[PDB]
């Protein structure tokens, strides 16, 4: 229950299980130019408006 | 961020002022030359073993010629480096010569009467 | 200390530089050379430390654990050479580098003034241990344990890196002695919670402490055996030495901060003994026992006491000769039959009566039996426990019954009853398991007559 | 392609740079980096297939995209200051249209989507180029205008790069990509520190110079780009196997090898400005780096996998082109920290 | 990053055009010359930190 | 033993206060160095941090087709 | 093929004993073996463990406890010879200490 | 008889070699560390009429 | 932007609750929404209801856990009449993490999110008692 299971659980697993999702979410892009040029313009405008409005 | 390229008189591309000249060399037998040219043995011992020849003994020349590379490179880069501190602590004095208002000498009181917190192990 | 340093360098052209057939004699020869020349860093002042030059030191707590590597190097090259008899000339010469290149760094990583030092070199050790246990272990689970005994460390060495870097900007100097003469206490606050977390948690791992353990079982058990003897013999004990470093520093902020880890340490050393005593796999029972006696070091070191740290040192000397020794047994067994389950080759005493003898006597050593110095480092530890807290005996006594409950179990298991029928390619012991059995053995009980030589700089 | 030609626009890609290094004025920078990019697009296709074609069409629009930004960046500065030289932009605007045509053109996160694809469209030897020699001028650019960066903006990237970095390098088995990843994450690493010290920049950006050409090398020469490919070098040459596998331990920045070195004097160097967070996670993150070069090691040199029968034919012939800068790459990768203090040379 | 390999040969590539108070053709001044002027003049030597202020 | 082998306490003592003092001049030196760089790089009055500005020497004061400059 | 893949069969493993009946387990080759073993013995039962111990039993008292055992003694003699106390609660004279004037 | 021998055997004197290399370069490194030779308030003492130096 | 950060961080911690909510859960939305702008550009919908119906999913999962977090942390303040203790923090944090857990219909994502997001949000309130910087300034 708890060396083989819980402990395991907690730490490690969590740990490989985030990461391993995080990285299914990051690298699944269709290489489409169009989607990342969108991505591209909402980020030069939140770069505009939450830190060029701030100084 | 750029913390000493602004200096004044400091000309562009020397690699080592006419200054630097003031400091003792490095001596021949310094350690950090002795592991420079052991790096260049080890890039030498690296090549043969890439190109499949005996590694101790295939080119003795072409080792010879690590070495001395490696050698030849770590005596300027150890002048330049000794020379950028020597310049880092020049300054750090002259700045705390220049303004003794920011580097107060306060009188020093000794343990006896300097109250500190006894914290008992227990 | 160079005198130490450079003919332990000087292993490497020699073993790379010999021939086919000479590695190993010359390797064990100059290791054992080199271990009678380290011998002589015992010789300890009292009040100070020798301290030989700017770079490097040696204590009473460092002393020890020198010649206790450098003892090591011998007996796992003596171990290693049957199972890699079939290997080629290169990749016996690389296995031996590899545990030429540990023993260097381990010796730098225990005399080291500079904290900065200290933290590379003891980062450096994971490197030629991981190569170990993922090249040369025999099963598919290697990969996956030299994983799990990669990430542990750093997850745990990376804060504390930090932390160094952070103390250096503010104290001026990591240099050890300038840390302990100039020595401040830390106040009750947030910040300082969490730089003591950085500056205990990367030890708190490699010790391991009771919850942040998995990683050994797994890479004990899938390392070959020179792996094994120096993980258990050698590297655990970086935590402890680690600590007993930088916990002075740490006060009076230790006083409360460690109430985690003390109930962590003396419940999971229940745990863990109990765990002893339902294990199939003969290795896993040994890693699971230092697990136990290494979380007793851990008490020893957070209650902060001259009895208590003498205690650390001595257990630590002790488990790690005595865990070397019960591995090395597992593995002639295991050479034997190919198999780590314990029940398979039973009623051994019949069959290898010399060998069940070493093994009684390392069983012995494993309970503490008196006068011997791993029952001097626990009964130190417990006498400074009770006086930390009376009730502490419930935990402590309990601890010693399971010990000796699982010890005898494994003795009983292997040795006693009927032998297996079917099994019988068991060939007499040679020489060479008998000599390394009896070098594991009979320095620990020499060490019974001189033990304030382990005791420590507390005594 | 003409020997001769590819040789004019190597020189070409390589004046560029230097224009942008050598200018003290914004329209000599702008002017070096559309030299840059004109030489640099037919390196791109040197092996003409689809992939390439892409490939170079993905990265002239994502350049193109850039230099028009810092064209309009420095426009804005003028506007507001008839100022050309590169000293400081006077016009916080300008500054930050700035940072982001920089970032574009380094591919910082999260403008990171076209280096993997570039990476993995390309040859070995246009790769190295791409991330090796195409991150010296904007990597100048930045350090030239350091002080009058946002640090907020610049941190935000720097740490993203490094998240995208090692998340993204988890899920690859081409090893083009594998090293994209790897260069998106050190990018990271590198623009952490420079609003606070431009030589530990400089000396991240040669560390991971010669890490990086030592892999490409090592690569080129056991022609593999995937991992499986690389998975038979054991096979053919063993001796290749053990090196990469010490520069990708290397490249993890594990010590006492020359990777660790960079961080090592980065997130000291944020100690120095009440900095602790950041470098934790940015050490932290690293870790992700570090695992997927340990499967790459894993999967080539720590274990033995199957190989083929015609292998053996490939027994029977050396290397014909000799990589006479490989050895000192791989020397200089791996067994530099005890030289640390020489970094002061650099300032 | 910036190799100032002008002022090290005294090449002068591309200053003749950074401000604009330096030798326009046919002495034609610019709008502001004097306002630039002096401001050059009050920032030469001291550094961009104290310039500033 | 001691006479083959070691040395008298007198050598470990002296060499211990040379360390000793060493090091705390490197710590001093540490501390102070970092007052420094603060200071310089707050105030940019020292030879640190010394960032460009336009060199006075190419402004040219000829008459101007224009009185007014 | 019914099969996946071209392999080698796990081999047997050999016994030392077979070819060399006394075989020490060190070497296949039987004068390797042999000096293995001797050297093995030599240098660690002949030279470590028994020359080592007698050098770390006979090491000199550089830990300074018979110099201490010695001053304990002077130190008792004079003070019991005097009347004076065998030992004070004051580690440190009070008259180098500097209090804090006042308390409340 | 013996060229082949020493050719073989060689590898024999590395190890010793280093140990003197380590204390000619410990002795060395000691020689750096003489600010405070016969200057502690605990040890200082007046020379003898013949020795130069109070350890070396 | 940050204005919003000082229009939640002006108001006293213990005090006026359903202004601390309102301003929480304003950050919470525009968090979402930032969210949803990014999810849609690399990922389209394929349809417009479906995109729109995606942003207002996610806008209003992000807005619940800022509300949530900012009325139970205000309250908790209040009645324990202790301002400036991470653990108030810490329950906000953890009640936002059931509320997410809630939202995505997931018993283990709702305790690792409510563990995760109080640890998160009791070491913020401690970086702010103890100053930690996050974006330091270049001092030195
Ligand atoms: C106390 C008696 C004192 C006697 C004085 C002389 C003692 C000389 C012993 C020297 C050390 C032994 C070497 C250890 C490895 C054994 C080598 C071997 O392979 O034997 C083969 C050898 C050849 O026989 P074989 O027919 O060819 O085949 C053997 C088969 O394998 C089958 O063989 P087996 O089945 O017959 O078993 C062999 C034997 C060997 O196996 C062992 O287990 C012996 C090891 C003892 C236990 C070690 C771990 C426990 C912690 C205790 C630490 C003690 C260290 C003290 C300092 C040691 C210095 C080296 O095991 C036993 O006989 C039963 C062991 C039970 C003993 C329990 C001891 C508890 C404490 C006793 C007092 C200790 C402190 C004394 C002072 C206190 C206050 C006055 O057999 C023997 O010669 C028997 C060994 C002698 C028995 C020793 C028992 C007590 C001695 C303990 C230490 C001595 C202290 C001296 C100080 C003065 C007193
Ligand atoms: C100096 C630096 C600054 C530079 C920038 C300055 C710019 C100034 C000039 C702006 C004027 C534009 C003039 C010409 C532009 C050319 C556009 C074009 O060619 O379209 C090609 C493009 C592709 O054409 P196509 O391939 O032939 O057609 C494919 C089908 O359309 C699609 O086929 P399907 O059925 O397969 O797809 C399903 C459907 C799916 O459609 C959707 O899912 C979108 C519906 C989302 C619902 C939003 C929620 C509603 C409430 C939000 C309001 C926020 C406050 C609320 C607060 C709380 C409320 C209680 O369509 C999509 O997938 C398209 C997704 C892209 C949507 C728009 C992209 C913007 C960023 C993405 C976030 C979208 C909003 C999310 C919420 C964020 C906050 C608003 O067309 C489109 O994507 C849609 C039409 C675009 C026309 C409107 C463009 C104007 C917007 C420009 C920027 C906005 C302002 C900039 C800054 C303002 C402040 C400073
Ligand atoms: C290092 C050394 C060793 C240490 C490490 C090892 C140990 C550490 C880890 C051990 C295990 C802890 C894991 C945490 C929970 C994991 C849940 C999970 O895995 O979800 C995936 C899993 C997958 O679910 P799914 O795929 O979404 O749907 C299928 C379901 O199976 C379908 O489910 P269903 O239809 O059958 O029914 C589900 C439904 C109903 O569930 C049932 O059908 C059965 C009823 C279960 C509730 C039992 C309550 C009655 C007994 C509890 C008594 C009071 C607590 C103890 C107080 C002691 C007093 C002295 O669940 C609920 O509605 C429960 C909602 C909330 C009630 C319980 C929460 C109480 C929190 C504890 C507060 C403690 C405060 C501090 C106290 C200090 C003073 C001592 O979810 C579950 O199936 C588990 C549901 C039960 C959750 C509550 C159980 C937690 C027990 C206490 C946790 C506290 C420990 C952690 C503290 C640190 C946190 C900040
Ligand atoms: C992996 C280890 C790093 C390897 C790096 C490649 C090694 C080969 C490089 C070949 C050396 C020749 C380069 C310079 C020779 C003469 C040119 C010289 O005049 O340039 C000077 C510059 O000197 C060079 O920078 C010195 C280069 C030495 C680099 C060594 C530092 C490595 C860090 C420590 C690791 C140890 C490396 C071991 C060496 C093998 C001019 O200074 P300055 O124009 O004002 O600076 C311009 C940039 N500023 C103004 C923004 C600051
Ligand atoms: C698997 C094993 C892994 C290893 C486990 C390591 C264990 C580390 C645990 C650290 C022990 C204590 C940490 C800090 C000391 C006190 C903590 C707190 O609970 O005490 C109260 C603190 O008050 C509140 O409780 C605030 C803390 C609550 C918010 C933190 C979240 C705790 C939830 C549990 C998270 C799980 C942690 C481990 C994750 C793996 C005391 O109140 P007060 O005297 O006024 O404040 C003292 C601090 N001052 C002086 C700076 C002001
Ligand atoms: C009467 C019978 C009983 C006597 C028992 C005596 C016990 C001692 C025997 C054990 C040997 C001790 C172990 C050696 C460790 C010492 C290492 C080091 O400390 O010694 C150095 C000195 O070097 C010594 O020479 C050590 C040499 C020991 C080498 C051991 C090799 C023995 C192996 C046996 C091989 C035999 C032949 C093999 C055949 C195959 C010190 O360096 P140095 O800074 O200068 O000295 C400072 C003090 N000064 C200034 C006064 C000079
Ligand atoms: C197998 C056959 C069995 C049957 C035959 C048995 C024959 C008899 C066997 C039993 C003999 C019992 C002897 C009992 C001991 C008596 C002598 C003992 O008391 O010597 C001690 C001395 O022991 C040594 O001090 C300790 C030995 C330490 C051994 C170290 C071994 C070298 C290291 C090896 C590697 C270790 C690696 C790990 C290290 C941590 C006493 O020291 P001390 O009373 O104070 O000295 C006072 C007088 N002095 C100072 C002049 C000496
Ligand atoms: C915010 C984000 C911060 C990121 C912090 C990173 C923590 C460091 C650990 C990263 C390890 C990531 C490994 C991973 O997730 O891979 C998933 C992987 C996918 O399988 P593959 O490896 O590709 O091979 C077989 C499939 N074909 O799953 C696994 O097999 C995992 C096996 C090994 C896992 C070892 C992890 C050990 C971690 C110990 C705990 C400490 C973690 C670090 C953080 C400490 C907590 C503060
Ligand atoms: C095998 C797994 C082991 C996991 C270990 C993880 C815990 C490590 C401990 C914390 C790591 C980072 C601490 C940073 C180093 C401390 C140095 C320091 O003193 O900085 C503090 C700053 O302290 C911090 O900022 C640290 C806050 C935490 C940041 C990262 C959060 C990660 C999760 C926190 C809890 C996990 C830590 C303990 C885990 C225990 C092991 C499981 C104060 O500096 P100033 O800014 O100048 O302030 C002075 C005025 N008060």
């Amino acid at each position: 229950l708890l060396d083989l299971i819980w402990l395991e659980t907690i730490l490690p697993k969590t740990t490989s299980f985030i990461q391993m999702k995080m990285s299914i979410m990051v690298s699944n892009q269709k290489g489409l130019i169009k989607l990342y040029f969108l991505s591209f313009l909402i980020t030069i405008m939140i770069s505009m408006t939450l830190f060029n409005y701030h100084e | 961020m750029t913390m000493m390229s602004g200096r004044p008189g400091r000309v562009p591309l020397q690699f080592l002022p006419n200054e630097a000249r003031s400091l003792p060399p490095p001596k021949l037998t310094d350690p950090r030359l002795v592991y420079m040219g052991f790096l260049g043995y080890c890039s030498g011992l690296i090549d043969n073993a890439i190109r499949r020849r005996p590694v101790v003994s295939a080119g003795l020349h072409r080792q010879l010629l690590y070495v001395t590379s490696f050698v030849f490179f770590g005596y300027y880069l150890l002048k330049r480096q000794d020379y950028m501190y020597a310049l880092r602590d020049h300054d750090m004095f002259a700045y705390v010569k220049s303004h003794p208002e920011d580097f107060p000498e306060k009188d020093k009181k000794t343990y006896g009467e300097i109250l500190e917190e006894f914290h008992p192990v227990r | 200390m160079l005198k130490i340093i450079i003919p332990t360098t000087m292993l490497l052209p020699m073993t790379w530089m010999s021939k086919h057939n000479m590695i190993w004699i010359n390797a064990t020869v100059h290791s054992l050379l080199i271990s009678l020349i380290s011998l002589s860093l015992l010789n300890q002042l009292g009040e100070n430390s020798l301290n030989f030059s700017l770079t490097f030191f040696s204590d009473s707590l460092s002393a020890p654990l020198l010649v206790l590597t450098t003892w090591l190097l011998p007996l796992m090259l003596m171990a290693s050479q049957s199972h890699l008899s079939k290997e080629t000339t290169t990749r016996k010469k690389l296995y031996i580098t590899m545990l030429i290149l540990l023993q260097l760094f381990l010796i730098m990583t225990f005399t080291a003034t500079e904290l900065i030092l200290f933290y590379i070199l003891f980062e450096a050790t994971l490197v030629p241990t991981l190569i170990i246990i993922t090249r040369w272990g025999n099963q598919t689970e290697r990969l996956n344990a030299g994983l799990y005994f990669l990430f542990y460390t750093l997850a745990g060495s990376l804060p504390l890196l930090v932390a160094l870097v952070y103390i250096q900007n503010t104290t001026g100097s990591l240099n050890f002695l300038i840390i302990h003469y100039w020595s401040h206490p830390l106040s009750n606050s947030w910040s300082n919670i969490f730089m003591w977390l950085a500056c205990i948690m990367a030890f708190m791992v490699k010790m391991p402490l009771y919850g942040l353990h998995l990683w050994l079982p797994k890479a004990h058990v899938e390392a070959p055996i020179a792996g094994s003897m120096v993980l258990a013999a050698v590297l655990l004990k970086l935590g402890g030495y680690g600590m007993m470093r930088i916990t002075t520093i740490l006060n009076p902020l230790t006083n409360y901060m460690a109430y985690p880890f003390l109930m962590l340490s003396m419940w999971g050393m229940i745990m863990t003994s109990s765990i002893c005593l339902r294990q199939t796999d003969l290795k896993s029972l040994i890693a699971y026992s230092s697990v136990s006696h290494m979380a007793l070091v851990i008490v020893a070191i957070m209650i902060q006491t001259p009895w208590s740290f003498m205690g650390a040192t001595a257990l630590m000397i002790a488990h790690g000769l005595t865990s070397s020794m019960l591995f090395c047994l597992a593995n002639t067994n295991y050479e034997r039959v190919h198999s780590r389950t314990m029940i398979l080759a039973r009623g051994l005493q019949t069959l290898l009566p010399l060998m069940a003898t070493w093994w009684l006597v390392a069983s012995l050593t494993n309970l503490a039996l008196p006068p011997s110095i791993n029952l001097i480092g626990e009964l130190f530890i417990i006498t400074a426990s009770f006086s930390w807290s009376n009730i502490t005996i419930i935990l402590m006594g309990m601890n010693m019954m399971i010990t000796a409950l699982y010890s005898l179990y494994m003795l009983i298991t292997t040795q006693r009853g009927k032998y297996t029928h079917h099994i019988n390619n068991i060939k007499p012991s040679f020489t060479r398991e008998n000599a390394l059995m009896a070098l594991h053995i009979l320095p620990l009980l020499l060490l019974t007559l001189n033990p304030k030589m382990i005791l420590g700089p507390l005594y | 392609m003409n020997p001769i030609i590819y040789t004019t626009l190597i020189m070409t890609v390589m004046s560029g740079t230097m224009l942008v290094m050598i200018s003290s004025h914004w329209l000599l920078i702008w002017i070096g980096f559309e030299m840059n990019l004109l030489a640099m697009i037919p390196v791109l296709m040197k092996n003409f297939n689809p992939r390439a074609t892409e490939a170079a069409t993905k990265y002239f629009l994502t350049q193109a995209t850039a230099s028009m930004m810092l064209m309009m960046a420095i426009i804005i500065n003028l506007l507001y200051s008839g100022q050309w030289t590169i000293t400081k932009m006077f016009n916080p605007v300008a500054m930050t249209m700035m940072t982001m045509a920089l970032a574009m053109k380094l591919g910082l996160s999260p403008f990171h989507f076209w280096v993997p694809e570039v990476t993995q469209g390309i040859s070995l030897q246009a790769g190295l180029l791409l991330l090796t020699w195409q991150k010296l001028a904007p990597l100048s650019v930045l350090c030239q205008i350091s002080q009058s960066i946002n640090p907020n903006l610049m941190l935000t990237m720097a740490m993203l790069s490094i998240l995208i970095g090692g998340w993204g390098g988890l899920n690859q088995t081409q090893l083009r990509k594998i090293m994209a990843y790897s260069s998106i994450a050190h990018m990271g690493w590198m623009t952490a520190v420079l609003p606070y010290n431009t030589t530990m920049t400089i000396l991240n950006l040669l560390i991971y110079i010669t890490m990086t050409l030592a892999m490409f090398m090592l690569l080129i020469h056991s022609s593999a780009t995937t991992t499986l490919s690389l998975s038979h070098t054991w096979n053919k040459m063993p001796v290749i196997t053990s090196l990469m596998m010490v520069t990708l331990l290397s490249m993890g920045g594990l010590p006492p090898l020359s990777g660790f070195m960079p961080k090592w004097m980065i997130i000291q160097e944020m100690t120095k400005n009440e900095s602790i967070i950041m470098p934790t996670l940015m050490a932290m993150t690293a870790l992700l780096n570090l695992y997927f070069y340990m499967r790459l090691a894993y999967s080539s040199s720590l274990t033995m996998f199957p190989s083929t029968n015609n292998m053996k034919m490939k027994w029977q012939f050396e290397h014909t082109k000799q990589m006479k800068l490989l050895p000192t790459m791989i020397v200089l990768s791996t067994l530099v920290l005890p030289m640390t203090p020489a970094l002061s040379s650099l300032n | 990053p910036f190799f100032d390999v002008q002022k090290r040969l005294g090449l002068d590539l591309d200053r003749w055009m950074t401000i604009q108070s330096a030798e326009q053709p046919h002495k034609i001044p610019g709008r502001c010359h004097a306002f630039e002027k002096e401001w050059i003049e009050c920032a030469h030597g001291i550094g961009g930190i104290r310039a500033e202020k | 033993i001691a006479r083959t082998f070691y040395d008298g306490p007198e050598k470990n003592y002296e060499k211990t206060m040379a360390i000793l003092q060493i090091e705390a001049e490197k710590a001093e030196l540490r501390l102070k160095e970092l007052e420094v760089r603060r200071l310089m790089r707050a105030r940019g009055d020292g030879p640190w941090y010394q960032y460009p500005t336009i060199d006075k020497a190419l402004i040219d004061h000829s008459p101007k087709t224009t009185p007014d400059n | 093929p019914t099969i996946r893949l071209q392999e080698d069969p796990d081999p047997e493993d050999e016994n030392l004993y077979e070819k060399n009946p006394d075989s020490h387990g060190y070497d296949k080759d039987p004068i390797v073996d042999l000096w293995n073993m001797r050297v093995v013995f030599f240098f660690g039962f002949s030279i470590v463990l028994v020359l080592g111990s007698t050098f770390v039993a006979y090491l000199p008292d550089y830990r300074m406890q018979e110099w201490a055992r010695r001053e304990a003694e002077r130190l008792v003699k004079y003070r019991e010879a005097n009347g004076l106390p065998l030992m004070e609660s004051n580690c440190f004279d009070p008259n180098k200490i500097q209090l804090p004037e006042d308390e409340d | 008889n013996v060229l082949q021998i020493v050719r073989d055997h060689w590898v024999h004197i590395l190890v010793p070699v280093g140990f003197v290399f380590g204390c000619y370069l410990d002795r060395r490194s000691d020689e750096k560390l003489t600010a405070f030779r016969n200057k502690s308030l605990l040890f200082k003492r007046e020379l003898r009429p013949n020795e130069e130096v109070t350890w070396k | 932007a940050k204005t919003l950060l000082h229009k939640y961080s002006d108001i006293p911690e213990g005090t006026e609750c359903h202004r601390k909510a309102y301003a929480s859960t304003s950050i919470g939305g525009a968090t979402g929404l930032i969210v949803s702008a990014y999810s849609i550009a690399l990922k389209p919908p394929a349809s417009f209801l479906e995109g729109v119906a995606r942003t207002g999913r996610y806008t209003f999962t992000s807005a619940a856990i800022g509300a949530i977090f900012g009325l139970t942390s205000c309250i908790s303040a209040q009645v324990r009449e202790k301002p400036d203790d991470p653990l108030n923090y810490f329950i906000g944090g953890c009640a936002g993490g059931l509320t997410l857990g809630a939202r995505t219909r997931s018993y283990g994502i709702g305790a690792a999110a409510c563990a995760y997001m109080g640890l998160t949000a009791a070491l913020v309130k401690m970086g702010q008692l103890e100053g930690w910087q996050v974006f330091a300034e270049p001092k030195v």
